[PDB]
């Protein structure tokens, strides 16, 4: 989802 | 054929270099090689036959997520059986591969509000095309939603899902109070308790309503909520049920705030609409979806429904492995 709508990636780790 | 763990998993030639990853309450799963789509993926080994129970949970799971087409929602690619209806003694069902599960990631690390709230997200826009087909999956936990790096979340393990009890199953702690007060009628609000349940794990890392049995569930939901008010005594209609309600000590609720102080208020705003008891005041997923919380992802139009909603307990076991038999002949060459 963020991916597509262009959204900085959200990482598990942080 | 390879074994894992000792259990065989007769999987080859199309699926190859086995690799153990975890085990519910009626399946082992392992992550395989697919040398057709060159991709790993996962394969959950079900033997269901000897008893009526596994068959049913077989043949929900096997019937719903074939027909369910959602990001939000893990899928089946492929289904392994025996030739002959006689040879057929296990299940293969194969599915992407996730990286984990909240359940074991919440045994790991804090989760951010950034997470928290990406993650909430994910489970309502699923369970928006489940119950938008009109199906409830009514056995939703952090065992059961998977997870990758990207934290992508997908809910699966729909072996109790039911077109809008007794079984054994591996935690309780999730299920609505009103299933535990024999209401019956059960509708689309058990999910969103569940949902509850987890907002609430994620905030603290530990289970809100542990237990040992519903009535000790019991005692820890009206130990937060509080005793039922007037008007929620009413919802309960069984007899039995209502008399137990009103022999209880009587409890204050305690405010979110004090149970959860570093949480983002708007999530304990949320929080509280899920875990209402009254099941018929509880919040719906799509009302869950454009609450304040939520803000930085409800798009109506990213959000996709079931083009049309759907519309066994009676049958013995030699009866429903010929429907499973029937329902994964698809995959057979
Ligand atoms: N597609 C998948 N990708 C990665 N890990 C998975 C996948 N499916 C299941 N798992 C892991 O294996 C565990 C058991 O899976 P589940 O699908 O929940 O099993 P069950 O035995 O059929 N039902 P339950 O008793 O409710 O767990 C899950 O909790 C996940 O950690």
């Amino acid at each position: 989802i963020r991916a597509r709508r262009g959204l900085p990636r959200l990482a598990v780790s942080d | 054929p390879e074994m894992v763990r000792g259990q065989v998993f007769d999987v080859g030639p199309r699926y190859t270099n086995l690799s153990y990853i975890g085990e519910g309450a009626y399946g082992m799963v392992c992550s395989a090689y697919d040398n057709l789509n060159k991709v790993r993926v996962a394969i959950k080994k079900i033997s269901p036959f000897e008893h009526q129970t596994y068959c049913q949970r077989t043949l929900r799971e096997i019937k719903i997520l074939l027909r369910f087409r959602h990001e939000n929602i893990i899928g089946i690619n492929d289904i392994i059986r025996a030739p002959t209806i006689e040879q057929m003694k296990d299940v293969y069902i194969v599915q992407d591969l996730m990286e984990t599960d909240l359940y074991k990631l919440l045994k790991t690390q804090h989760l951010s509000n950034d997470h928290i709230c990406y993650f909430l997200y994910q489970i309502l826009r699923g369970l928006k095309y489940i119950h938008s087909a009109n199906v409830l999956h009514r056995d939703l936990k952090p065992s059961n939603l998977l997870l990758n790096t990207t934290c992508d979340l997908k809910i699966c393990d729909f072996g109790l899902a039911r077109v809008a009890l007794t079984e054994y199953v591996a935690t309780r702690w999730y299920r609505a109070p009103e299933i535990m007060l024999n209401s019956k009628g059960y509708t689309k609000s058990i999910d969103i308790w569940s949902v509850g349940c987890i907002l609430a794990e994620m905030l603290s890392n530990r289970p809100i309503f542990p237990g040992k049995h519903y009535l000790d569930q019991l005692n820890h939901i009206l130990g937060i909520l509080g005793s039922p008010s007037q008007e929620d005594l009413n919802c309960i209609i069984n007899l039995k049920a209502r008399n137990y309600l009103l022999s209880l000590p009587h409890k204050n609720k305690v405010p979110w705030n004090r149970l959860f102080p570093n949480a983002d208020s708007k999530a304990l705003d949320l929080l509280d609409k899920m875990l209402t008891f009254n099941p018929h005041k509880r919040i719906e997923v799509e009302q869950a979806l454009a609450h304040p919380y939520l803000e930085q992802y409800y798009d109506p139009s990213d959000e996709p429904i079931a083009e049309a909603p759907f519309k066994l307990d009676d049958l013995p076991k030699e009866k429903l492995k010929e429907l499973i038999f029937e329902e994964t002949a698809r995959f057979q060459p």
